[PDB]
């Protein structure tokens, strides 16, 4: 049970710095009026 | 004199007071599909219309914005993404980009009208207000300002919310 | 004319000399977000919030500079490092810059003159003076300087300590 409980503590840390990091790669181009995100970089951090 | 002129007629129905208990603590820029406000200026938007929106805070930038409904998208401003050495309008008087810095005169510029934007001689937002450097006679102003691609926040030391 | 009109307007309060027990010996000129100073003068500066600041010296280009008090960033000149063919202002008279030599006729400018500015027509500092060196009826100014990057030094061949 200690075991469990650790691997899915460090999935859930894992998962959620990839999503702030991805938030904090993504999230100017959300401010900026123009918005031309790179086509590339949206392939990459799912971009809509 | 003309200028002027043109610049309040842009903002007529450009700028959205953001309201807390009542009172005007704020406002809110419309240009670009982009309801573009500071995220440090506390209380509601009058708007129930504008209300029901999902903003995306930053504390990086101090600038959270949304999308624009449809139906007041013609009412939006236009931006600019040069600023040459120069003059610049602004509410209250004029503002002067020298040495990438927007400057205005002490005494004019207070705390309450900091989320109003900034407009070129074109009849153009250059950049949204945040704050000023109080010091000497002319107050360096602390801006967010777009660049041609991110949105760039220019700070000078020692300036103070408004 | 005019420039020598205005030149002076901006010299004044860009001027804070500095004392050797009561006498004076150089100038600090404030431009551009930093105090600056020439590293060979003694005392200490008359301003009273310039005395106390955590100055950096460096010998190889005889300047010593530091960071400028926030409520004053007003009271500051204009910079550039431009400075094609023609002639340049002076508070005592006007200078050409030929050839990569700042020259003036000699007489003028005595040793208690060093930290002067100079100018161009459009008030933007462009030098600060170290010496000279007599070269039959001229003389030629050891002088620090600035490109877009760096701060440089030139000095003339046999040259005089002001």
């Amino acid at each position: 049970v200690g075991m469990s409980l650790l691997a899915l503590i460090s999935i859930f840390a894992s998962c959620y710095m990839l999503v702030a990091a991805r938030s904090k790669c993504l999230t100017p181009y959300a401010l900026t009026p123009g918005a031309a995100v790179p086509w590339t970089l949206g392939i990459l951090c799912c971009a809509p | 004199g003309k200028r002027e002129r043109m610049c309040m007629k842009i903002e007529n129905d450009c700028i959205f007071e953001v309201k807390h208990e009542g009172k005007v603590t704020g406002y809110a820029c419309l240009v670009g599909d982009k309801v573009m406000k500071p995220a440090h200026v506390k209380g509601v938007i009058d708007n129930a219309d504008l209300a029901k929106l999902a903003f995306k805070k930053s504390s990086k930038y101090d600038l959270e914005c949304a999308q624009i409904p449809v139906h007041m998208r013609s009412d939006a401003s236009k931006y600019t993404h040069e600023k040459p050495e120069g003059h610049y309008n602004w509410h209250h008087g004029a503002v002067q980009y020298s040495g990438g810095r927007f400057t205005i005169p002490t005494g004019a510029g207070k705390p309450g009208d900091s989320g109003r934007p900034i407009f070129d001689n074109k009849g153009r937002v250059v950049a949204i207000v945040l704050g000023g450097a109080n010091e000497g006679s002319r107050t360096a102003l602390s801006v967010v300002t777009w660049n041609k691609d991110m949105v760039t926040r220019v700070t000078p030391e020692g300036s103070e919310e408004w």
